[PDB]
RNA sequence: CCUCCCGCUCGGGAGGAGGCACUCUGGGGGGACUGCCGGCGAUAAGCCGGAGGAAGGGGCGGGCGACGGUAGGUCAGUAUGCCCCGAAACCCCCGGGCUACACGCGCGCUACAAUGGGCGGGACAAUGGGACCCGACCUCGAAAGGGGAAGGGAAUCCCCUAAACCCGCCCUCAGUUCGGAUCGCGGGCUGCAACUCGCCCGCGUGAAGCUGGAAUCCCUAGUACCCGCGUGUCAUCAUCGCGCGGCGAAUA
C-alpha cells in the first residue's frame, strides 16, 4: 500500500490527513463523515471528491483529523487537504489544474488569518472610537 | 397572625437555635456567626433597663442588628449620622433590621 | 459492524431512550421532572423521553471520556440564566438529574465507578450500545 | 378531545381561555407558568393541549390542589409563600390572598416607620439604587404591579 | 547512576541558548549519556497597561511582553558528574533546576 | 432527516443547496454574463474573500451576494441559545451562518409554489429589480444639474439584490412573513415585475424620475 | 492628659485601602499585584530597568 | 503485539506496548527585489497591466511622533518653588455620606419575537490565569453551595463548558410562552459586619417598550457586522478597561 501525509490549513482549522489504499473510509476526528449536523459544510468537503470522481474515492481510505474551531472552519480545512491528498496520489497535472480553474481555496490557504484588537480610546473592538457629540 | 411569631413570650424562651428556622437567611447569619465587641456592651444596657443598676437610656450606632423578642419594649436611640432618632420597638418588628427604623437621610420633598 | 462513532446523534438518541423504557431497568423517578429540574425551563415537560435522553447521553459520554465527573456533566449541557439587562452568562444544570442518573445506570450494570476515582463503562454498558448502533447503522444504508 | 368549550371557569368564577392550559392559569393571579405545570401532574392531564377541552370533573381536581398544595406534594420552596409572617408553615397565594398579604406587610412597615415602607410611598425602588434620572422623560416604572 | 533533569529557564533569548548549547557540549564527552536540550513553551506574560496618568482624551495603551523560555535536559550521570557540568558561568538571569531520581 | 441525506447524495453530483442543478438556467443577456456566478458551483459560504481587487466582487456566488445583503441590519447586543436573539434581527444583527438557512428555506418556499429551479426565478428577479437609468444630483463646473446617468451591469445587480433585500424587511416586520417566506414572495414577484414587489416599485420610479430630469 | 497608643487600629482586612506600593505610598491609586506593588504611573517609569519590552 | 465491544466474519472503534511521523513548541535559516515581461511616462524617477508562485509592487498589523502650542491636563501618584494650618485645614475612632432625585445630557448594555422560545441530541476553539490559589473525582443538597479528596509553582494537572451552528420534536405571532422593571417570601456565599448599599438560586409578582423628530457618530477586509471566551484590578459591586478565537460582508 502507501502512506502520503499532507496538511490543509484555513483560518486556523489545521487538518491532519492521511491517504492510504483500502475500501472507501471517510474518517473525521474519529467519526464517519455521517455524524455532522449541518448539511451544508459537508457538501463543501464533497466538492473535490466529485470533481476527480467517485472511482478514486471508493478505492482510497481517507482519515483526517481537523482540530479547528469552526464548523465551516473544519470543513474548509477538510476541502483544501483531500484535494491535495488526491493530487499527490495520482500525480498528474490534470487533477491539479482542474482544481485551480474551479477555485483557489482547494490549493491555496490564505496569506492572512486574524488581527489584534487595538488598544483604542476606551471602547469595544479593534477598529472603533468612542462616540462624539461635543460640537 | 397578630403579633409576629408563635407568641411574644415563647420567643424569649426559645432564643439560641429555635428562632433560626423562623427567620430570613440574613438575620440567621449575624446571630449565628455572632456580632462585634460594641454589640457586647449593648447587652449590659438592655439588662440595666429591664432590672437592677441605674438604667442608661440605651443609645446605639447598631444599624446591622435584627430585632429579637427580648428587646421588645425599650425606647432605642439610633444615631442617624447627625443625631439620635427614637423608636418604640413592637412585636411586629421581629425579623427586620434596626437601621431600617431610624433614618439614613433627612425626609423632605425633591425640587 | 458499528460503534457509537458510526451513527448520527439525532437517530441514536430515540433508539437508546426506547431501549431504556423496554429493558426496563432505568425509569423516571417522580421528584426529578416535577420541580427538581436543570436551571430555568420556559416550561417543564411531563415526558419519559425527557428522562430517557438525559441518560441516553450519559452512556455515550462515559464511552468517549474516562473519569467523567458530576461537575463536568452539569456544565456539558448548554443553557443560561438571566441577570437582567446585564447580558446572560454560562451556568450549569441540576445535579439531581445527573447524580440519580449515573446511580440508575450503576444498579443496571451499564456504568461502574473505577478505583482511580471517576466513571467508566462496563462491558454490559458497552454491548447494550454496539447492538443498538449495529441496528441504527444498518437502517441508514436502506433509507434514501 | 374531552368536550369542547371556549370558556370553562377555573379557580372560582375567574375565566379559563382557549390559549393553552399552562398559559390560561398564569393569568389567574397566584398560579404562574411553572406552578401551572406542577398541578397538571398531580391532577393527570396532557400539558400541551388547548384550554377549554375539560369536562366538569377536571375543574374540581385543580380547585383542591390550589386550596392546600402542601398536602398533595409540591416542595417547600416550589410552593408560593413558604414560612409566612413568622408562624404559618406554608400557605397558598391566589388573586385575593396575594393582593392582601403584600398590602398587609406594606401596611405593617409604614407603622413601623422603616426605610422600606415610606420608600414604597415616595416612588422609588429600595435596593435597585438609582433614582438619579431613570424613569426618564416624565416616565415611570409603575412600581407594583399592573398597567394593562 | 541517577537520571537528573536540568530544567533551565531564562527571561531572554540569547542567554538561554548559550547555556543550553554549552551544557550539551561539555556533558557529551565523559561518563554521561545525555538526551537532547528540548524547548518547552514561552509562557509569554502580557501586562496590558494604561499609559496616560490623566486617563484622558485618547490614551494610548502599552502592551508588555515578558517572555520566559524553558529548555529541559535529561542526563544519566552521577551527582559528581553533575557539578562538573554546573561549573559554567551562566547569564545573570538563568534559572537552573535540578530534580534527582534513580 | 432521510430527505436531508438525499440532499447530501444530490449536491455531490453537482447541485446548489442539495437539489438545484446549476445547468437548469442560462444567462441569455451578454451584459449580466461576466457579472454573475450562476455558472460556477456548489456552496455560497465559501469565504473566498472579495473586494480584494477592482472587480473582486463580480465572481461572488449570486446566492452569497444574496446572503450578506440579506444579513445586513446589526448593532452591539448578544445572541446565544439561552433566552437570547436580536442580536440577529429582521436581517442578521449577526452572521451569514444563520442567514444561509433563511435563503435555503426561501429557495424551498419559492420552489414549492413556482415548481421551477428556483435559481431560474431569482436570476430572473436580479435582471428586473435593477433600474436601467438613475439621476445623480451631479454638478460639474460649479453648475448644479440633475442628470441622465446610465447604469453599469455591476451597479445594476447591486441595486437589484439590495432593493429585493430592502423590500422584504418592511413586510416581515412583526408579521407572519418570515424572511424565508417574505424573501420567497419577493423573489417570485421581482422575477415577474409584478405590482407587488417593493423592489420593482423603486426600479421603475428611479428610471421615471430620471427620465423627467434628463 | 494620659492615653494609650494609636497608629491606626481599625479593620483593613482587604480591598484597596489594604494595599500600599513600594514607591509612592498610596491606597486607592494603582497596585499591580504580581509581586510588583507600584502604581501604573511608576510602572511606566521603572520598566526599562525591569526588562519589560515596549514592543507589542 | 495485547485487553475490551460489536459484527453481515467483509470489517468499525477505544486502551497499553510501541513509534517520533504529524500537529505543535521556540531557536535559527531561506523566500519578494519592480527581479523578469508589456504599456503609460523625458529611454530617468514613478504609475499601470501580465506570467510564474504560498505570498507581491509601502505584502500585511503594531511599536516608533521633530522644533513647538493650546499658559490644555495633573501640585489629589511621586518629585518640587511659594503660601497656609498648628488640639487645629492635624490625629484616632464608630456611624452616616459618595449608592441622595421633579428633571436635563453624554457614553454604553439589554430590547421591541417565527432569520422565533422550550426540550433533547450531536460537532467544534483560542489568549490566558491558577498556592490560604485553580480545583479532578466522589458524595449530600432542587440549586446557589456544603463535606470529603487526587494533581498541579505548570507544553505533562485544573478553571473548561466555547458560544454562534445543525437535526428532530412540542409550541403557532399576542404586548403574548415577548420583555424583564417592580414587589412578598424562602435560601447560599464573603467579611466583624452586605438596612442604607452585594450577587446568585427557587416560587409567586410581571412595569415601560410593538422599530423611534429635529439632529448626529463610527468604520474601508479577515476589517466592519456578528457570537462567545479569558485576564487585569481582584473577598464583594464589571451593562467597565485590556485581550482572544468562531461566522464573515457592503461601498469606496
Amino acid at each position: 500500500m502507501r502512506i502520503i501525509q499532507t496538511t490543509g490549513k484555513r483560518k486556523t482549522a489545521i487538518a491532519r490527513a492521511v491517504i492510504r489504499e483500502g475500501k472507501g473510509r471517510v474518517r473525521i476526528n474519529g467519526k464517519p463523515v455521517e455524524i455532522i449536523e449541518p448539511e451544508i459544510a459537508r457538501f463543501t468537503i464533497l466538492e473535490p471528491l466529485i470533481l476527480a470522481g467517485e472511482e478514486i474515492w471508493n478505492s482510497v481510505d481517507i482519515d483526517v483529523k481537523v482540530e479547528g474551531g469552526g464548523f465551516m472552519g473544519q470543513a474548509e480545512a477538510a476541502r483544501m487537504a483531500i484535494a491535495r491528498a488526491l493530487v499527490e496520489w495520482t500525480g498528474d497535472m490534470s487533477l491539479k489544474e482542474k482544481f485551480m480553474k474551479y477555485d483557489r481555496t482547494m490549493l491555496v490557504g490564505d496569506p492572512r488569518r486574524t488581527e489584534p484588537h487595538k488598544p483604542n480610546r476606551s471602547t469595544k473592538g479593534p477598529r472603533a472610537k468612542r462616540q462624539k457629540s461635543y460640537r | 397572625f397578630r403579633y409576629r411569631g408563635y407568641t411574644l413570650e415563647q420567643l424569649m424562651n426559645m432564643s439560641l437555635e429555635e428562632l433560626a428556622r423562623l427567620f430570613p437567611a440574613r438575620q440567621r447569619r449575624s446571630l449565628k456567626r455572632g456580632l462585634t465587641p460594641e454589640q457586647k456592651k449593648l447587652l449590659r444596657k438592655i439588662r440595666l433597663a429591664k432590672k437592677g443598676k441605674y438604667k442608661k437610656p440605651i443609645r446605639t450606632h447598631c444599624r446591622d442588628m435584627i430585632i429579637l423578642p427580648e428587646m421588645v419594649g425599650l425606647t432605642i436611640y439610633v444615631h442617624n449620622g447627625k443625631e439620635f432618632v427614637p423608636v418604640e420597638i413592637k412585636p411586629e418588628m421581629i425579623g427586620h433590621y434596626l437601621g431600617e427604623f431610624a433614618p439614613t437621610r433627612k425626609k423632605v420633598e425633591h425640587g | 459492524m458499528a460503534t457509537v462513532y458510526d451513527v448520527p446523534g439525532d437517530l441514536l438518541v430515540e433508539r437508546v431512550a426506547q431501549r431504556l423504557k423496554e429493558i426496563p431497568e432505568i425509569k423516571p423517578p417522580e421528584w426529578a421532572p416535577f420541580v427538581k429540574t436543570g436551571r430555568h425551563k420556559e416550561r417543564l415537560p411531563e415526558q419519559e423521553d425527557w428522562w430517557y435522553y438525559r441518560v441516553a447521553s450519559i452512556l455515550r459520554r462515559v464511552y468517549l471520556d474516562g473519569p467523567v465527573g458530576i461537575e463536568r456533566l452539569r456544565t456539558y449541557y448548554g443553557g443560561r440564566k438571566n441577570r437582567g439587562h446585564a447580558p446572560e452568562k454560562f451556568y450549569k444544570a441540576g445535579g439531581s438529574i445527573i447524580r440519580k442518573a449515573l446511580q440508575q445506570l450503576e444498579a443496571a450494570g451499564f456504568v461502574e465507578k473505577v478505583p482511580g476515582k471517576g466513571r467508566v463503562i462496563t462491558p454490559k454498558g458497552r454491548s447494550f450500545l454496539d447492538k443498538i448502533a449495529t441496528e441504527l447503522k444498518k437502517e441508514l444504508e436502506e433509507i434514501i | 378531545m374531552a368536550n369542547f368549550r371556549h370558556i370553562v371557569r377555573v379557580a372560582g368564577v375567574d375565566l379559563d381561555g382557549n390559549k393553552q392550559l399552562r398559559w390560561a392559569l398564569t393569568a389567574i393571579k397566584g398560579i404562574g407558568i411553572n406552578f401551572a405545570t406542577m398541578v397538571c401532574r398531580v391532577a393527570g392531564l396532557d400539558p400541551f393541549m388547548k384550554a377549554g377541552y375539560l369536562t366538569d370533573e377536571q375543574v374540581k381536581k385543580i380547585e383542591e390542589i390550589l386550596a392546600d398544595p402542601v398536602a398533595h406534594g409540591i416542595p417547600r420552596w416550589a410552593v408560593n409563600r413558604p414560612k409566612d409572617y413568622e408562624t404559618g408553615r406554608d400557605l397558598h397565594l391566589i388573586t385575593a390572598k396575594l393582593d392582601m398579604a403584600i398590602r398587609e406587610d406594606i401596611m405593617r412597615l409604614r407603622r413601623i416607620r422603616a426605610y422600606r415602607g415610606i420608600r414604597h410611598e415616595l416612588g422609588l425602588p429600595v435596593r435597585g439604587q438609582r433614582t438619579r434620572s431613570n424613569f426618564r422623560r416624565g416616565q415611570t416604572v409603575g412600581v407594583s404591579r399592573k398597567k394593562k | 547512576m541517577q537520571k537528573a533533569r536540568i530544567k533551565i529557564a531564562s527571561t531572554n533569548v540569547r542567554s538561554l541558548d548559550e547555556v543550553a548549547n554549552q551544557i550539551k557540549q561539555i556533558a557529551e564527552r565523559t561518563g554521561v549519556r545525555m538526551s537532547g536540550p528540548i524547548p518547552l513553551p514561552t509562557k509569554r506574560i502580557r501586562i496590558t497597561t494604561r499609559k496616560s496618568p490623566d486617563g484622558e482624551g485618547s490614551a494610548t495603551f502599552d502592551r508588555w511582553e515578558l517572555r520566559v523560555h524553558k529548555r529541559l535536559i535529561d542526563i544519566e550521570a552521577d551527582e559528581r558528574a553533575m557539578r562538573q557540568i554546573m561549573r559554567i558561568r551562566v547569564p545573570e538571569d538563568v534559572t537552573i533546576e535540578i530534580e534527582l531520581i534513580s | 432527516a432521510k430527505p436531508l441525506n438525499e440532499r447530501f447524495f444530490i449536491p455531490h453530483e453537482i447541485k446548489v443547496m442539495g437539489r438545484w442543478s446549476t445547468e437548469d438556467v442560462e444567462v441569455r443577456d451578454p451584459s449580466l454574463k461576466p457579472y454573475i456566478n450562476l455558472e460556477p458551483r456548489l456552496l455560497p459560504h465559501t469565504h473566498g474573500r472579495h473586494a480584494k481587487k477592482h472587480f473582486g466582487k463580480a465572481n461572488v456566488h449570486i446566492v452569497e451576494r444574496l446572503i450578506n445583503k440579506i444579513m445586513r441590519s446589526g448593532g452591539s447586543h448578544y445572541k446565544v441559545a439561552g433566552h437570547f436573539m436580536r442580536r440577529e434581527h429582521r436581517s442578521l444583527n449577526s452572521k451569514k451562518v444563520k442567514a444561509y438557512e433563511v435563503v435555503k428555506e426561501a429557495f424551498k418556499i419559492i420552489e414549492q409554489r413556482t415548481g421551477k429551479n428556483p435559481i431560474q426565478v431569482l436570476v430572473w428577479a436580479i435582471e428586473n429589480a435593477a433600474p436601467r437609468e438613475d439621476t445623480t444630483s451631479v454638478m460639474f463646473g460649479g453648475i448644479r444639474y440633475h442628470v441622465a446617468v446610465d447604469i453599469s451591469p455591476m451597479r445594476r445587480l447591486d441595486v437589484a439584490l439590495r432593493n429585493i433585500a430592502l423590500g422584504a424587511s418592511a413586510k416581515c416586520y412583526r408579521n407572519k412573513m418570515s424572511f424565508a417566506e417574505a424573501l420567497a414572495e419577493e423573489i417570485i414577484l421581482a422575477a415577474n415585475k409584478d405590482p407587488k414587489s417593493y423592489a420593482y416599485s423603486k426600479k421603475l420610479e428611479i428610471e421615471r424620475i430620471a427620465e423627467s430630469s434628463r | 492628659m494620659a492615653k494609650a497608643d494609636y497608629n491606626k487600629r481599625k479593620p483593613r482586612k482587604f480591598g484597596k485601602g489594604a494595599r500600599r506600593c513600594i514607591r509612592c505610598g498610596q491606597y486607592g491609586p494603582i497596585i499591580r499585584i504580581q509581586g510588583l506593588m507600584l502604581c501604573r504611573h511608576c510602572f511606566r517609569e521603572v520598566a526599562p530597568k525591569l526588562g519589560f519590552r515596549k514592543y507589542e
